[PDB]
């Protein structure tokens, strides 16, 4: 089962990008998602979470507006 | 010492059973066929039948509870029911030559509503039916030409039209248990949802409860009493939504302020459609008004009632939502049949320290829901002619704590929600189901023949 | 009705008469309360059965031809009717209820009614 | 079976044995007679319960340690077993059935079985 | 449980206690086992009723104030508890069960409890 | 002698009641919503609860039995259930511009599969939808032009598409009775289905049983033990099909050996179709392999186990079927969702007297069933990408005796079947339902007061 992270990718200063977590093996709607980051030799960091139900989230203070995490219930993604 | 048993003893334990409603009598008479959905719901014990309990304390857990999920499965069951025989809508996923508006109603109501035109099944099978109707912007979607749109649902989920005879009025329901099962009823006013509650009664026919349908804002609910109350399964867990109950009723007046007109379209036989017609006179957006200073003082007593957990001096701040579906990002709810989504943005741009008109926030109306993520079926909210006005009390709120990783520096909140079950927990906080066993045996120097 | 389970056992003994009063007291979504009433009846009858197969059956209270067991929490006479309550007892008792039942339902009436036959003949 | 409810009470007393015979006698539209049989069983059991919680339980007939009340329609001994019938009585009796029950179910066995305990000890 | 129905009647008599133990032991397709449990309860209660309307009711075993009938297969005392089994008996008995019941349920307690009344008065 | 009755006596008789399943616990956890169909089936007694019986013998009749037909009505009921909410297919009875194949796959797989192309409802109502899909030869039919075909069902019976979330895995089910009812359990290994069985237990929760679905061949079933067993209601009646149970498991490996691809066609809203795409790489026919010499020796021990009825020396011969529908003329069955029909012709062209690779027989796949003659509805067997492989044990067989009117000259057999109920009798052979009555009265010199 598990989850599908898209492959690594390069972009550019400024700019913007989108990343995919595909879910297989259970209830997309139940349960909740979080995201995390490890920089160049760094203690891991929390990014944010989404309940895939209504869609409610919570972005930590220093990353609000920076990040935009979402879901698609039908694609279960 | 011998043994001797006793039938009727005071002993029970943690169990959860099936339970039944109770909808009293004066609801029973209103002629016009069927009501809410309580078809065979049996009326209420007209006397308060409760028994105070002496020197007993046991532990309520408002999240480990069950009758909340009982009522949840119940209401999605009767949701399915309600519409099950109602009119289908399969000939609406059709192309839609549309446009905007023609009346002096400001950009405040610019377009948004749409004047679509399209063919349709007649009563018969052969003839088509060139027709036209008016729709809120969120019911339609572009497709790559003049103005042909699609309904939002037609790539996801079929849709049925509610029988117009249904009315969306929450009615006080008395959930009542069977015997062998009792409801322990907590009777202090300071019970943060978890733990043992000393002040208790025993009850079977819980009070009349309206299953109010709203996000972020909790409507017509129960009061708290002295010191407004707040509850979390473990608030340090920010992700645990926070549910709050007021000791103070918040006045709220909502209004969809346009005089509509209805179209009994004939997609017959039998199945008749109900469309929007053109509107009477001016056009203005639905919205709601609330008493400014009462709002002020309630959020006062709140922010007073929180720093206890977060240090008598901490930085508080509120904000508009973290971005969700229209149900969670706004105050979604129903009034008088149709469905509002209120931009609750205006009531949180604030920061709180330590110890004049009235507020008009606007709401936009939508007619296409598939609620409880129950997609596969959508409900067409039929139109209502005339205008709509709505008196309501606000009694609680669903909120989200920001996780500002510091120590106890700055903590900020927003109206949470999404999971509807809390609007039930918020009146289920005060009940526990117990299975009694009337048997209990004791040793004693007593002989038989 | 369940008036004061926190009153001690000797106090509570006075009436065992209302907890046995309202214990029966006289379409889908309509199937359910049927499914509930039925097992309320089964629980009542499981009770009355466990009761009748004991020398009891005679309602409410019933003395019995088996005594105590030391190890089963040796205590005292005034420490329980004057200082304890019902669940207070049965939470302790949870650990031995089964063979209690087992010995009643067997070693009692079966012996007792066979011995009775041995005198219900002469 | 319910042979002659119009025969007087003393005549009718002879057999109370067939009205208690056929009283049990051994898909939608199929749900219904289930819903009917079940409450027939509940009525039977409500009966047997109201019965056992009285000193009765011993089927059919059962003498009792509470007498009469004057005001409850003072009449005579031959005026009822020889001149009255059953509903004929209970239509009158409709006005007092409740506290009758109340006093039986309480003031009887509860006292009676506790007094019995007071002698079922020595 | 139903251990050795092929053991003779006198052997089998030793325990009648487990066949009466698991005999209750505590959506369509979901309607069915409800429809089954309910008549299991009715069978149990039909039993207990046929039982109580006999002088029995006192569970399991119960002596009775009616004897034998010659013609009903005249046999012997050791030929059945020591040489026969249960169905072995009731297959024979199939031909007379009805009036057996009929005479118990009538000629017994009805007479017996009325005679009792005739002494439960003095 | 007086009379005295006894409650709990050992007496029962021939009765048949309603019974309920039992599906144990480790089946209960696999997350993903619903299983087989056991939604409320209650788990299994985790201990073997059975009682051996002393000096009792009574008569089992495996054909006069009932719980077989109980399970039959049960399974067609849940068959109806299973698909009841699943996706309809009414826009498929449509003309079908088709053709054959384009890949180097031999005449062994020549055409057979078809590459049809046709219009379709969109998500909306207006637009058509030019599309194309691939189908087994037996799903389609000519009509008097290039290559326009019809689905087989469209002149007989509508069709629904199974919800893909369903899986066709037989799971051991414990049929369990109510009280007052017992299951007499025969415990010899030599019981030709009829007559009294001395070696018996009493039981309530019968073993876990998989309702394997196959014709001629019996799969994953129960073993016999020493001397393989055979059963007929009266075999002299040739028309009485013969059912045989093995003491020996027959290895069988089936494979549909092509890597498919799936199409979530959008005939929306909601209702999404699932079509065949083009295939990965080479194409080869489904088939099955079986260990040659084990087959040899099992049919040995059989032909040994039959002449007892037909003279220690008689002429035996087997053959391919007498011609029936594809279900009965081949080994029909399911593996991994999709549905095989195996040409069992190859395993019977043999003649038997008195006292090396491995066998590869091919099977063709079909997706359109209406099984149990339950026409009026058909099931679309949806596709599965990747390949399919299938381990199975063969444990019994259904056969037909030729009526060669002689005396006992030559008698010849073929794989029978058709009536599915035997695959149940073949594990119902060992059970009988008995209604116990706990009452029994005896005369005895005992007086009452
Ligand atoms: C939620 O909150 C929002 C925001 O506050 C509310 O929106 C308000 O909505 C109301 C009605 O929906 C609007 O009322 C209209 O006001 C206009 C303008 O009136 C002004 O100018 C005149 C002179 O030009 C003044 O005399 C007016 O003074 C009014 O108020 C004072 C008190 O402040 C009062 O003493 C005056 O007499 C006068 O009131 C009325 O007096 C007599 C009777 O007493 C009456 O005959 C007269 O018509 C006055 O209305 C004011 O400063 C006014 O022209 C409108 O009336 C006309 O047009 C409509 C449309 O055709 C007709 O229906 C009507 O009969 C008149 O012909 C309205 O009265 C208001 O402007 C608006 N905004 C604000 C800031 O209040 C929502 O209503 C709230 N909703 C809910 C559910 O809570
Ligand atoms: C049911 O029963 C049927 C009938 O028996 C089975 O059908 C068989 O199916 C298999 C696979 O599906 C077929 O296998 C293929 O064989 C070909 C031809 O191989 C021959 O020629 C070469 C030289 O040209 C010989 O060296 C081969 O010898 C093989 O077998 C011997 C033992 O007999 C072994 O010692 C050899 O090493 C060799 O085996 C393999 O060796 C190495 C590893 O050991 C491996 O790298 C090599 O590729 C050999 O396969 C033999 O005489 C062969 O070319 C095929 O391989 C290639 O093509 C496929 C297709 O692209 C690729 O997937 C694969 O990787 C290779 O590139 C296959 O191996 C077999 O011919 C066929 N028929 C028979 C009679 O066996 C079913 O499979 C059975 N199904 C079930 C479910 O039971
Ligand atoms: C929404 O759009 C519909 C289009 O289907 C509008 O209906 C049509 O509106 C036009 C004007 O916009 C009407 O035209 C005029 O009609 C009158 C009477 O027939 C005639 O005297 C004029 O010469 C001109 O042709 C048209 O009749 C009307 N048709 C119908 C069936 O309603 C509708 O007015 C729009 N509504 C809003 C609120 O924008
Ligand atoms: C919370 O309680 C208030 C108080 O009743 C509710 O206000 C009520 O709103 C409904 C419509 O949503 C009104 O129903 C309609 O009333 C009019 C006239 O009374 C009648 O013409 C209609 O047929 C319909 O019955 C209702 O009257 C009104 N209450 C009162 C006392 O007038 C409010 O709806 C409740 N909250 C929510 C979310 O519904
Ligand atoms: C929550 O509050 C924040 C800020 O308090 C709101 O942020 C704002 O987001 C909107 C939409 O993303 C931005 O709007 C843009 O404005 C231009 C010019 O008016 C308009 O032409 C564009 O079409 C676009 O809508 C806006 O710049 C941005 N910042 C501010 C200060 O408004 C956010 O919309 C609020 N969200 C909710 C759900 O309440
Ligand atoms: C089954 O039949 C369908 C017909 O609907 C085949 O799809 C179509 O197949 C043709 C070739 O047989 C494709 O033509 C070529 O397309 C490519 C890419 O567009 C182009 O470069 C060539 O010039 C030529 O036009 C056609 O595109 C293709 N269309 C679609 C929508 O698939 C399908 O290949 C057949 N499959 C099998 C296994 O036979
Ligand atoms: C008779 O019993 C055998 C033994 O289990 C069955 O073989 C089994 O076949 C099924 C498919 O029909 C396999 O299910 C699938 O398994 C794979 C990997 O195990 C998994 O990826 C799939 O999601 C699905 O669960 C099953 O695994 C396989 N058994 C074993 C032990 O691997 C056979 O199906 C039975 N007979 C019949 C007629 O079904
Ligand atoms: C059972 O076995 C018999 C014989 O053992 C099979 O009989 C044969 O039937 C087929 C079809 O009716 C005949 O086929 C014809 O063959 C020609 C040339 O190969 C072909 O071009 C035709 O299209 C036709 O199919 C065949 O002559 C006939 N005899 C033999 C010896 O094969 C029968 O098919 C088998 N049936 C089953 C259900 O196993
Ligand atoms: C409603 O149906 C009419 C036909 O009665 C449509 O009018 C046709 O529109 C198409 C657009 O593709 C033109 O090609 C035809 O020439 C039109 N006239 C005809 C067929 O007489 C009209 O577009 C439809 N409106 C919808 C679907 O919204
Ligand atoms: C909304 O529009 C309708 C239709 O124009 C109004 O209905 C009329 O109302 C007036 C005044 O109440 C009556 O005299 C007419 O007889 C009504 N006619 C019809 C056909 O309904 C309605 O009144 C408007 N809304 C309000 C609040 O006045
Ligand atoms: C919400 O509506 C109620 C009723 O319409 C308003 O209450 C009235 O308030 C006015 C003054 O604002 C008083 O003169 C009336 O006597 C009140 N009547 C009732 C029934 O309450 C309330 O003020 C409104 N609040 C807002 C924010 O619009
Ligand atoms: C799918 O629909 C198209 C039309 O979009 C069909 O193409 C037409 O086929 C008919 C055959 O009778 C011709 O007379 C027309 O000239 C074709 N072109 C059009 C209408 O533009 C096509 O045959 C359909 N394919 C099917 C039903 O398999
Ligand atoms: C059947 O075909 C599919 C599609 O080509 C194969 O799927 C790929 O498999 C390879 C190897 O396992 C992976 O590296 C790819 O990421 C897969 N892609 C997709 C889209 O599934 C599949 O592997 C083939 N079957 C087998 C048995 O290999
Ligand atoms: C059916 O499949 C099984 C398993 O794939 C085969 O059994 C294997 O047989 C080979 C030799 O044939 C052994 O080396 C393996 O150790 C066996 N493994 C298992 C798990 O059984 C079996 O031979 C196959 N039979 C046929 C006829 O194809
Ligand atoms: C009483 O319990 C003790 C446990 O210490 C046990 O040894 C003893 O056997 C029990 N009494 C009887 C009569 O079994
Ligand atoms: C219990 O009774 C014993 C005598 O049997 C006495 O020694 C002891 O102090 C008493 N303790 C309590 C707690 O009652
Ligand atoms: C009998 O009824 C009379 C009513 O006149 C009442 O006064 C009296 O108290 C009753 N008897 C008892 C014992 O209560
Ligand atoms: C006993 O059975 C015989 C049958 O031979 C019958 O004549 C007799 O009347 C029966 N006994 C009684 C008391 O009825
Ligand atoms: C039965 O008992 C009689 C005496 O009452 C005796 O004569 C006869 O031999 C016995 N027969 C059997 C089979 O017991």
């Amino acid at each position: 089962a598990g989850l599908m992270q898209s492959g690594a990718v390069m972009k550019n200063s400024g700019a913007s990008v989108r990343v995919s977590c595909q879910a297989d093996g259970y209830d997309f709607i139940d349960y909740v998602i979080h995201w995390f980051r490890q920089r160049r030799g760094e203690g891991l960091e929390w990014l944010g979470w989404m309940n895939p139900s209504g869609g409610g989230t919570n972005y930590p203070r220093p990353f609000q507006g920076k990040v935009t995490m979402t879901r698609d219930t039908s694609t279960e993604t | 010492l011998w043994v001797t048993v006793y039938y009727g003893v005071p002993v029970w334990k943690d169990a959860e059973t099936t339970l039944f409603c109770a909808s009293d009598a004066k609801a029973y008479e209103t002629e016009k066929h069927n009501v809410w959905a309580t078809h065979a719901c049996v009326p209420t014990d007209p006397n308060p039948q409760e028994i105070h309990l002496e020197n007993v304390t046991e532990e309520f857990n408002m999240w480990k509870n069950n009758m909340v999920e009982q009522m949840h499965t119940d209401i999605i069951s009767l949701w399915d029911q309600s519409l099950k025989p109602c009119v289908k809508l399969t000939p609406l996923c059709v192309t839609l030559q549309c446009t905007n508006v023609t009346n002096n109603i400001t950009d405040d109501m610019r377009g948004e509503l749409k004047n679509c035109s399209f063919n349709m099944t007649t009563e018969l099978r052969d003839k088509k039916q060139k027709v036209y109707s008016l729709f809120y912007r969120l019911d339609v979607v572009q497709i790559n030409s003049n103005k042909e749109y699609r309904l939002i649902n037609c790539n996801t989920s079929a849709i049925t039209q509610a029988c117009p005879k249904v009315s969306f009025e929450p009615i006080p329901i008395h959930y009542c248990a069977p015997a062998g099962f009792a409801i322990l009823k907590c009777k202090d006013k300071k019970f943060n949802g978890t733990g043992p509650c000393p002040s208790v009664s025993t009850v079977q026919c819980t009070h009349g409860i309206k299953p109010v349908v709203s996000t972020q804002l909790l409507l017509n609910g129960s009061l708290a009493e002295e010191e407004v109350m707040i509850r979390s399964e473990n608030i340090t867990n920010n992700a645990k939504n926070i549910l709050v109950q007021f000791n103070t009723p918040v006045q709220i007046n909502c209004t969809r302020p346009n005089n509509n007109t209805r179209k009994s379209i004939r997609i017959g036989p039998g199945q008749a459609f109900y469309a929007t017609g053109d509107i009477i006179g001016d056009i203005r957006q639905a919205h709601c008004n609330v008493s400014k200073a009462t709002w002020n003082e309630t959020l006062g007593k709140v922010v007073k009632q929180l720093r206890k957990h977060f240090g008598n001096n901490t930085i508080i701040r509120f904000a508009n939502s973290s971005g969700g579906d229209l149900e969670v990002t706004t105050h979604s709810f129903n009034c008088g049949g149709e469905f509002f989504y209120c931009n609750t943005s205006g009531l949180f741009n604030s920061t709180w320290i330590s110890n004049n008109d009235s507020i008009t926030l606007p709401c936009r109306i939508k007619q296409i829901i598939n609620m409880w993520q129950r997609i596969g079926q959508a409900m067409y909210a039929p139109p209502i002619q005339g205008v709509i006005r709505c008196v309501s009390n606000i009694t609680g709120l669903i909120l989200t704590r920001d996780g500002g990783s510091t120590n106890s520096t700055t903590e900020t909140f927003r109206p949470g929600g999404g999971d509807m079950r809390d609007n039930w927990r918020s009146e289920l906080y005060k009940y526990k189901v117990v299975k009694i066993e009337p048997l209990g045996v004791a040793p004693t120097r007593c002989k038989r023949r | 009705f369940l008036g004061a389970a926190g009153s001690t056992m000797g106090a509570a003994s006075m009436t065992l008469t209302v907890q046995a009063r309202n214990l029966l007291s006289g379409t889908v979504w309509g199937i359910k309360q049927l499914q509930a009433r039925v097992l309320a009846v089964e629980r009542y009858l499981r009770d009355q059965q466990l009761l009748g197969i004991w020398g009891c059956s005679g309602k409410l209270i019933c003395c019995t031809n088996v005594p105590w067991n030391s190890s089963w929490s040796n205590r005292n006479l005034s420490e329980i009717w004057d200082n304890m309550t019902w669940l207070q007892w049965d939470k302790e008792i949870s650990n031995y209820t089964q063979i209690i039942y087992g010995l009643l339902e067997e070693s009692q009436n079966q012996q007792e009614k066979n011995e009775q036959d041995l005198l219900a003949l002469d």
